[PDB]
C-alpha cells in the first residue's frame, strides 16, 4: 500500500482570490499547506487528483476499501508480474461509491489474485470536484480557518471557536471502531 | 493391500521415510525434563515387563542378549512405544529357529522405505553419518515394527507424549518460572528514602557508613525485629510488600501434570499428583491401571512378538499375558471366586471349570 | 547387535565416554542439600537393602567385603543407581568361582569405553588425576554396570534424580528464600518522626540520649505494651508494619516437595510431605510404595546381580526378592489366603499347593 | 543496523528563498536543524538521499524492514566476508513499498544468509523526492514552523495552535505497539 | 432449540475470546521529553532486544527492569478470565438433556 | 571500566565561527560545556577522539559494550599482565557497529582471557565525525540550544518549545530496561 498521487493541484484551481478576499505566492503556499493538513486529519482529496494505490496483497478476497474517501471512476486495475508485465485487467470488481467506505468489491468472486511479487496497482480519480466550487463549503472554510491561521503567525505560537478548525472536519474524519484482524 | 501398490509409491518407492522427528527433541523435555512425564512412562513400563507371560520363545525371552534381561528388555521395549509409538525389536540367528538375541533399537535411529507395494521393505539405522539398511524380503523379517495406533500415518505410530506435548511444554515452562522467579527477583523488605535538604541529594560517605551500620547491626536480622528506628528530618522508611508470594502459575502448573498423565493413562493417584480422588483406595486407581494402560498394550507387544516370532521355530506360537498371576486384579480375582464359590447349584466338579482349576 | 558396529565408532571408538556430568552437583545439593531428595533415596535405599533374596552368592552377598555389609552394599548400591543411574559392582577373584569381594565404586568417578563394536571394552576409574582402566575382554567381566532405563542415552542410565533437577532448585531456593527473608530483613515496629521547627532537622545528641532512653525504658518489650505515648509538637510516631508475614513461596516449595517424591517415586504420606490423602492408612501406601518403586527396583538390581555371578560359578543362577517374607505385602498376603481358604470346592492338598506350602 | 546515510542534502535542494520568504547560511542552517529533528521523530528522510543500513544479522527470513520510511529502488545488497570479500548478490529480495512497513522481504526462501562476521550492507534511495516541491506540503509546513521557530529564539525560553508542529507530523510517525519477541 | 443456541454461542464465547484477544503482560509507556514522542529506530532495536533477551519468558520472571526518565512500564491484567458464560452455559446444557 | 579519553578536541574543530553567528575564548567555553552535557546525557561523543576503555573483567565472554555509542575502528585491545606486560593481541574479537549496542563480540569463542590484576585495555575512536560538519544536524542544534544558554544567563536563574534542547536529544539517549543480572 503506497498511495501516492499521480499529479499535483495546478493551482489555478486554488482560490489564491478568494483567500486574499477571505483575509500570492505565499498566499498558494499556505493555502496547501491547510489543504494537506485538513486532508490529512479527514482522509479525504478535496480536488480530485489522481492517485495509485499499488499494494502487494489483498486484504479480504472482496474487499480492499481506498485510503483516499470521495473516490470516483477508478480508471485501472493493472496486475503487475515479478518483471513488470503491466497487464490491465478489465473484469472482476466494481467501485461501491460510498464517503465512509470507499471500496472496490468483487464481481461475486476473488479479486484478481496477485502474482507472487507482481504487485496490483490501482489509479482513481479521489475528490470532490475538480474546481474549489464543488467542495462542501463547511471544509472549504476550515481550509480558509487554517490558511489564514498559517498566514497571521508564522511560527508555532498560541493563541476555541463554536465552530473552528476541528469542529468543521470533525464530521469529515473517518470513524473506525477496529484495531483487530479483520 | 490392493491400495498398498498406489500408496507406497505416492509416498516415495524404495526410499528412507524418517521418523516424524522431534522424537528426540521432546525425548530430553518430556522424559528427562520433568517428572511427571518421567514418572508416567516408568511406571507404565516396568508394570509392562512385570507381568508374566505364558505360551499356549521363553529361554529366549528370559534372557534376550548378553546385556539386558527380560525385564530390562521390555522396559527398554516400551519404554520406545511411549516415548516415540515406534518399538522395534533386531533379531540376530546363527542357527535355524528361536534367534539368539533380541535388541530393542531406539526408535529416533531408525527409519522405514516402504519400497514398492504397501509392507516396507527394510529399516535403516541411521546413527551419526552411517546406515546399515536391514532387509525386510524374507520369511523372517529380522525387524519386528510395534506401531501405537496412527490415524493418519501410514508407516509408524502415535506417541502418547505426542498428544501432551503441550502440557509438558506448560509444566515445564510453569516450573522454571518458579525457579527463575526465585534466582532474579529483588525483593526489598523496606527502604531508606533520603531526598535531603534539596529535592534530591545523596549522603555523604561519612553518612552512609554511620547508615550502613546501625541498620546492620541494629535493624537486620531475626534478633531485630521491632526496632523503633527514629527517623530524622529528611530521612524515610518506606515498608515495600511482595505481592503476589505463593501459588505463581500453580494451579495451571498442576492441571498440566494431570494431563500428562491423562495422556499417559496413569491415574494421577499412583504417581502422586494431589488432586480430586476419582479412584478411592489404589485398589481400583492400580486395577483401573492394569486395565485401561498396561495389558491392552502388553496383549499388543506380545501378540506382536508371538507372530514373529512364531516366523522362526516352525509353529504358530500364541504369547498372551498370564492374567492369573498378577497382584493388581486380585481385587477381580476374589470376587470371581466369591460368585461361583457360594453357587451351590453346580457341583464342585463344574466350579473347579468356572474358575479355570483342573478337574480331580 | 548389528547396528553395534555402527554406533560404537560414531560415539568413540576405544575412548571414555565419560557420565553425563553434573551427577556430582546434583548430589551436593540434591541429597545433601534438601530434605526431600534426602529421604526419598534413603527410604527407598533401606526397603531395597531389606528384603531377602532367594536363589533357586548368598555367603558372599551376606558378607561381601571386610567393611560395608549386606545392607550397606545394596544400600550403597541403590543410593548410586538413584542417584546417577549407574550402578557399578566391582568383584575381586583370587580364586576361581565366587569372587572373594564386590565393592560399589561411585559412578561419577567412572566411565565407560564403548571399545570396537555395541559392548563396552573397559571402565576407567578416575579419582583425583588417575584411571585403571579395568578390562572387559573377558568371560567374568568384573564390572556389573546396572543402569536406569535410558531412552536416548546407549551407555548410561537415567537418573530420576535429574528429572527432578528442576524441582530441586524450586525447593532450595524457596527455602533459602524463607532463610534468607529471616536474616537480612529490616522490619520496624515503628518509626518516630522528627521533621522539626523546619522542613528537615536532626535532633541534638542531649534530645537523642533523652528520647532512645524514654524509649527504651517505657516503651519497648513485653511489659510495655501500650503506653500511650505523648507526642509534642513536631514530634511523631508512625507505626509500620510488615504486610507479606507468612507464607513466602509456601505452596511452590510444597508443591516442589511433592514433585520430588513424585520423580523418586515414594508415596508423600511415608515421607512425611503434609498434602492429600491419595493413600488411605500406610497400608496401602506402604503396599504400593513396596510394589511400584522398590521391587520393580530390587527385581531388576537381583537380577543383573545373579546374570554377572553366575558367570563366576559355573551354573546359571537365578535371584530374585522372597515376596513372602516382606512385611509390606501383608495386606495382599492374607486376602490371598482368604479367597482360597475359604474356597472348600477344593480339598486341603489343592489349596496348599495354590497357597505356596509344601503339601502333607 | 548502522543505517549511516552517503551524501547530505547539498542545500541547493532546501528552499532558503521561500523559506526567507516564509519570515542565509543562518537560514539554511536552522532548515536542516528543523529537517533533522522533524525526520528523527517521524523517521522520514524529506529529500530522498543515500543511505547505507550496514547490519550483521537478520531479525527475520524474510523481513529486515528498513529504518527510514519512504523508500525506493534499493540499489544493492552487498555480502561482505570477514575479510571484506564485497560480493553483491542480486536476487532473493524484494523491497516491499510502502509507507508504513518498508521492507525487503524475500524470493520465497530466506534472506542470503549472512557470511559469519561478514556484516551485510544494503544502500538504498529513500525519501519523498529529489526536490523540495516534492514533499507533502503538511510536512513542508511543518519544517517552516519548526525552522522559524529556530530562527526566532536562539535559546531555550518557552512561549498550541490548532495544527502546530506537533499536530502536523504527528501522521508520519511510526505507530508501533510491539516491544517484544518478534 | 434456545437451550442450544445459548449452549451453541457460549462455547463460540469461550472460542472466539481465545483466538481474538489481545492480552499483553504490561506496555512500556514512553511519552518523551515532549508530552508524545516515539524512539528512534536505533532506540526500538535496542529496547525490542533487551525486552526479548532479558525479560520475556519463563527463565526470566523477576528482572528488576531498570527504568530511566521518561521510561515507564505498566504492568496490565486481564480481570475477567475463567467462567465466560460457564454456568449459563451449563444450565443450557442440562437444558437440552432435560 | 574508566573510560579516559586520550585527546581532547583541539577547539579548532568547534564552531566558534557558527556559535557567534548563531547568537571568542568565553564563547569555546560554552561549546564544549554543552557538548560535554548533552554528550553525558546521551552517552554520544560527537567529536571521533580518541578513548581508552581500561576495565578488568568481562561481563561476558562474547560481549563488553563500550559505553560511549557511535563507535568506529577500534584501534588495539591490549592485554598487560600484573607487571604490566602490554602484549597487544590482534585476534578473538570483532567490532559490531551499531548505534544502539556498539559491541565487541568476539570471534566464535571467549573474549581473549584477562590475566589476574593483568587489566585489559581497549582504545578506539568513537564519535560521529571529525569536523563539526559530519554531525546530525538536529544534535548540532541542541548543543547551540544549549550553548547560547550557558552565554545568556551566567548563574541558575529560571525562564519549553515544541523541540527544545530535551526534545532534540531524547532520540539519542540510551533506552535501557535492565537493572537486573545479565
Amino acid at each position: 500500500m503506497m498511495l501516492n498521487e499521480v499529479t499535483a493541484v495546478p493551482g489555478t484551481a486554488l482560490p489564491v482570490a478568494e483567500f486574499r478576499d477571505h483575509l500570492d505566492a505565499a498566499l498558494l503556499s499556505y493555502l496547501r499547506a491547510a489543504i494537506a493538513a485538513i486532508e490529512g486529519r479527514t482522509a479525504k482529496a478535496l480536488i480530485s487528483r489522481g492517485f495509485r494505490l499499488a499494494l502487494t496483497a489483498w486484504r479480504w478476497g472482496d474487499m480492499q476499501t481506498l485510503p483516499i474517501a470521495p473516490v470516483a471512476t477508478v480508471t485501472a486495475l493493472r496486475l503487475v508480474d515479478a518483471a513488470g508485465v503491466e497487464t490491465p485487467v478489465a473484469a472482476g470488481w466494481r467501485l461501491v461509491p460510498d464517503m465512509a467506505r470507499p471500496r472496490i468489491e468483487a464481481l461475486g468472486a476473488m479479486l484478481p489474485m496477485i502474482p507472487t511479487g507482481g504487485r496490483v496497482e490501482i489509479d482513481f480519480t479521489a475528490g470532490f470536484g475538480a474546481s474549489w466550487s464543488a467542495l462542501p463549503v463547511d471544509l472549504a472554510q476550515a481550509v480558509f480557518l487554517l490558511a489564514a491561521q498559517y498566514y497571521e503567525l508564522r511560527h508555532d505560537g498560541a493563541a476555541a471557536m463554536p465552530f473552528g478548525v476541528m469542529a468543521l472536519i470533525e464530521r469529515w474524519r473517518t470513524v473506525r471502531v477496529l484495531g483487530g484482524r479483520p | 493391500s490392493v491400495t498398498g501398490r498406489i500408496v507406497a509409491m505416492a509416498s516415495g518407492a524404495g526410499r528412507p521415510v524418517w521418523g516424524p522427528r522431534d522424537t528426540v527433541s521432546l525425548m530430553r523435555t518430556g522424559f528427562a525434563g520433568n517428572p511427571v512425564g518421567f514418572r508416567s512412562v516408568k511406571l507404565i513400563a516396568e508394570a509392562t515387563a512385570a507381568v508374566p507371560l505364558i505360551c499356549q520363545v521363553l529361554d529366549l525371552l528370559r534372557r534376550p542378549n548378553a546385556g539386558q534381561g527380560r525385564a530390562e528388555l521390555f522396559e527398554a521395549l516400551i519404554g520406545q512405544i511411549l516415548l516415540s509409538g515406534n518399538g522395534y525389536l533386531e533379531a540376530v540367528c546363527p542357527e535355524p529357529g528361536v534367534p539368539r538375541e533380541l535388541h530393542v533399537l531406539r526408535s529416533d535411529r531408525m527409519a522405514v522405505v516402504p519400497g514398492a507395494d504397501g509392507w516396507p521393505v527394510g529399516y535403516d539405522y541411521t546413527v551419526g553419518g552411517r546406515k546399515h539398511r536391514f532387509d525386510m524380503t524374507g520369511h523372517p523379517d529380522p525387524i519386528c515394527h510395534i506401531k501405537s495406533f496412527h490415524p493418519t500415518d501410514d508407516h509408524y505410530g502415535l506417541s502418547p507424549m505426542q498428544a501432551a506435548a503441550v502440557a509438558l511444554d506448560v509444566h515445564n515452562a510453569a516450573s522454571a518460572w518458579s525457579k527463575a522467579l526465585l534466582d532474579n527477583a529483588a525483593r526489598p523488605s523496606g527502604a531508606i528514602i533520603y531526598k535531603g535538604a534539596d529535592g534530591q541529594g545523596v549522603l555523604a560517605p561519612e553518612q552512609y557508613e554511620r547508615l550502613i551500620f546501625e541498620m546492620e547491626t541494629h535493624h537486620q536480622g531475626a534478633r531485630n525485629a521491632g526496632r523503633p528506628m527514629l527517623l530524622e528530618g529528611g530521612l524515610d522508611w518506606k515498608p515495600m510488600g511482595f505481592s503476589p508470594s505463593d501459588m505463581e502459575f500453580h494451579e495451571t502448573k498442576a492441571a498440566a501434570a494431570r494431563e500428562i498423565a491423562l495422556a499417559f493413562g496413569v491415574p494421577p493417584m499412583l504417581i502422586g499428583i494431589p488432586g480430586d480422588a476419582t479412584y478411592a483406595n489404589y485398589a481400583e486407581a492400580n486395577r483401573a491401571f492394569y486395565r485401561l494402560t498396561v495389558l491392552p498394550l502388553l496383549t499388543r507387544v506380545s501378540a506382536a512378538l508371538a507372530w514373529w516370532l512364531s516366523g522362526y521355530l516352525g509353529a504358530q506360537i500364541e504369547l498372551k499375558p498370564d492374567l492369573d498371576q498378577v497382584p493388581a486384579l486380585a481385587v477381580e480375582r476374589d470376587q470371581l471366586w466369591a460368585r461361583i464359590g457360594a453357587a451351590g447349584f453346580l457341583s464342585n466338579s463344574e466350579k473347579r471349570v468356572l474358575l479355570g482349576l483342573p478337574p480331580t
